[PDB]
């Protein structure tokens, strides 16, 4: 059992650009280090293996290296086709092992998301339960996180998260985030509210509702 | 001896008018920009507005552009600034200074400066709140009693204990303005703990503006 | 000189095919700075340079320390640099008398603004207006524009630093070529018909 | 409209100790930088003005330099009438700006406050309103922060903050810290915390109380 | 041998009044006269210990 450590766990970089990604393993795998190319929906495609060798079918772009236990992919000019999520394996011992896998963007001009908020709908909250839902749209980069308030007061432990693919023009996405209450608890509080925080973003984005608005 | 003196702060209504004036010596104003520097309590410094004396020409920031008019009179050697439709934005203290030129230059002589306030609020005397003492031990065997001087209008206000007596152990905080567009501040009087109960703790608070005062008498509690 | 240049407009004499010893001025001790860099100022008028360059201006008293190698600041950047391998002697002197003016000696000028740092020894005397702003001057002085150059107040009444000095500069440029000022080499009396 | 970044945000040098506070421009301001001294209650002194221009009546300890856009401020020895928060003006364009202001204070031995808490009384809560209040007595250096808690999870958008001067020997200070609570917020929430932050603290000091005690 | 701050302790000779001979000790204090101004034990211009 022998880890094959990625980084960066994203990369940017436009279309014809340079991209390097580096697989580290935790002790020697000799040279047997396979890289893949992942595309959403799609099985991964074997680009390198046993540390630089092509794998034919394998655009000539790629290629790769090896010094000590760092094993390296290397694009020389991204097309649009190789926009796709990274992986290492290494196949010297058992279990066989992959990393994490690494993420290539196009690296899009930055900007904060747009943000809008769902507050527990009426029927909604016929269920017995309600959530609060904060959608923070067409933005980028990946890295973002909402932060969630109760009558103005950080939450915590109550919540849930997801985030979009990537659009195919602009490399913006958007998330999602909930907050997670009985009705019984929706009940108990008067003011609601979303705290977006993202790289983009100079200040915090807040948006908030009443109990029983909207 | 080079001296500049401000005049024309106070208390306005939010969407009225304030005019600064500041009267200078032992300079001309010619060949020089006369300068308003805003400072927010709490925060550094901002440029407000410039004027270039012999020419006429002004500059402003872009945070008071409109809103605010800047002027001089180099017969009066004095210069001013027509702040209007003030917001509660705008309240800081205002300075007024000199440098040579148009600009390019630091600003040599400096005011003492006013406090420009905005408040819908207007003028209030204080209300006094109590703190209630730990009754848990603590380093040196101390304890405190305290009070909190709340909603009163404007700043200064002079805040001591036992009705003025008690100036030992006495920490009492900066005000703050809140939401109910008056001031308030903490203050509480730390001693052995078995002075608590022994001295008296009558939180003073001396307000000025409103022509009151608040004698508030703050005792130990169960905690 | 009867009259110094503009530290902004330094002037330069080229001095060539000639002879002096620098120690006159060391002598004299007319000044208030007397530093030498790459020769020492002991004496050293046994000494050939190609070409000799006397660089003269006038400065405030808390500018003297800037006219050296190695310096920084707003003249050693903007109005007279001397280079890292400077050989030559910077002689300063209190020129309060002279340079000095009731009402102020505006006469002469310094350069407050310009867009980039001078090269050793360069000098750069235009008068059009700066633009420190995004905006054009057009030829017209105002916020955001500055006539490059500004006025010094040598006033009668300025304390040290704020009275002029005269500054004078002496490079000694040292070339694979034949030298053309030296010192007056001591001689001595002709002595006739002893073993000498 | 080129802004000022001043750096650090408090300074720390003793008495006889040399003080160094970075203001970077970020364009070119040229030599047009001015920096002031100023005091509690008063308006800022000039010390220096474009860039290296000792101001008369300012003491000979004061000096400064410039690289690129970077203006250091020094203080060559500091005296007791030197402990002030310094600013930078940049003169060179409209609008003018001026950096943030440092702070410096006197290396004195850093340590932890004394926590005192002051939980809501029957008496304050006659106006309708609960005010929890936390004290931080006599501690060094400036820096420090509460991390509230309501149900020992960390709040916000419901305190305030306020923080004395410096003792003239020792340069200590206190720091008030409280949350505000409607009576009726107060009496739906049960454990109330002041988690303590502090450089010279080993570990977060943790006051805390149940609603309706005290 | 190294301190830090400086071997303070040790002592280095910068300036000569003479060239050493070879294999002999100067163990004089004496101020180095390196300038045109008579120094006479103590600190001036271009004079050095």
């Amino acid at each position: 059992d022998i880890q094959m450590t990625q980084s960066p766990s994203s990369l940017s970089a436009s279309v014809g650009d340079r991209v390097t990604i580096t697989c580290r393993a935790s002790q020697s795998v000799s040279s047997a280090v396979a890289w893949y190319q992942q595309k959403p929906g799609k099985a991964p495609k074997l680009l390198i293996y046993s540390a630089s060798d092509l794998y034919s079918g394998v655009p000539s772009r790629f290629s790769g290296s090896r010094s000590g236990t760092d094993f390296t992919l290397t694009i020389s000019s991204l097309q649009p086709e190789d926009f796709a999520t990274y992986y290492c394996q290494q196949s010297h011992t058992y279990p066989i092992t992959f990393g994490q896998g690494t993420k290539v963007e196009i690296k899009r001009t930055v900007a904060a998301p747009s943000v809008f908020i769902f507050p527990p709908s009426d029927e909604q909250l016929k269920s017995g339960t309600a959530s609060v839902v904060c959608l923070l749209n067409n933005f980028y980069p990946r890295e973002a996180k909402v932060q969630w308030k109760v009558d103005n007061a950080l939450q915590s432990g109550n919540s849930q998260e997801s985030v979009t693919e990537q659009d195919s023009k602009d490399s913006t996405y958007s998330l999602s985030s909930t907050l997670t209450l009985s009705k019984a608890d929706y009940e108990k509080h008067k003011v609601y509210a979303c705290e977006v925080t993202h790289q983009g973003l100079s200040s915090p984005v807040t948006k908030s509702f009443n109990r029983g608005e909207c | 001896e080079v001296q500049l003196v401000e005049s024309g702060g106070g208390l306005v209504q939010p969407g009225g008018s304030l005019r600064l004036s500041c009267a200078a010596s032992g300079f001309d104003l010619g060949g020089y920009s006369m300068h308003w520097v805003r400072q927010a309590p709490g925060k550094g410094l901002e440029w407000v507005a410039g004027i270039y004396a012999s020419g006429g020409a002004t500059a402003y920031a872009d945070s008071v552009k409109g809103r605010f008019t800047i002027s001089a009179d180099t017969s009066k050697n004095t210069a001013y600034l027509q702040m209007n439709s003030l917001r509660a934005e705008d309240t800081a203290v205002y300075y007024c200074a000199r440098s040579y030129y148009y600009g390019g230059f630091g600003m040599d002589y400096w005011g003492q400066g006013t406090l420009v306030t905005v408040s819908s609020a207007s003028t209030k005397g204080p209300s006094v709140f109590p703190l209630a003492p730990s009754s848990k031990s603590t380093s040196g065997g101390t304890a405190a009693l305290g009070c909190l001087v709340k909603d009163y209008f404007p700043e200064p206000v002079t805040v001591s204990w036992n009705s003025g007596a008690l100036t030992s152990g006495v920490h009492t905080f900066p005000a703050v303005l809140q939401s109910s567009g008056l001031y308030s501040l903490s203050s509480v009087v730390t001693v052995p703990s078995s002075s608590l109960g022994t001295q008296t703790y009558i939180c003073n608070v001396n307000h000025k503006p409103s022509n009151t005062k608040v004698d508030k008498k703050v005792e130990p509690k169960s905690c | 000189a009867t009259r110094f240049a503009s530290v902004y407009a330094w002037n330069r004499k080229r001095i060539s095919n000639c002879v002096a010893d620098y120690s006159v001025l060391y002598n004299s001790a007319s000044f208030s700075t007397f530093k030498c860099y790459g020769v020492s100022p002991t004496k050293l008028n046994d000494l050939c340079f190609t070409n000799v360059y006397a660089d003269s201006f006038v400065i405030r008293g808390d500018e003297v320390r800037q006219i050296a190698p190695g310096q920084t600041g707003k003249i050693a950047d903007y109005n007279y640099k001397l280079p890292d391998d400077f050989t030559g002697c910077v002689i300063a002197w209190n020129s309060n008398n002279l340079d000095s003016k009731v009402g102020g000696n505006y006469n002469y000028l310094y350069r407050l603004f310009r867009k980039s740092n001078l090269k050793p020894f360069e000098r750069d005397i235009s008068t059009e207006i700066y633009q420190a702003g995004s905006t054009p001057c057009n030829g017209v002085e105002g916020f955001n524009c500055y006539f490059p150059l500004q006025s010094y107040g040598f006033q009668p009444t300025n304390g040290v630093g704020y009275q002029p000095y005269r500054v004078v500069v002496l490079s000694f440029e040292l070339l694979h070529a034949p030298a053309t000022v030296c010192g007056p080499k001591k001689s001595t009396n002709l002595v006739k018909n002893k073993c000498v």
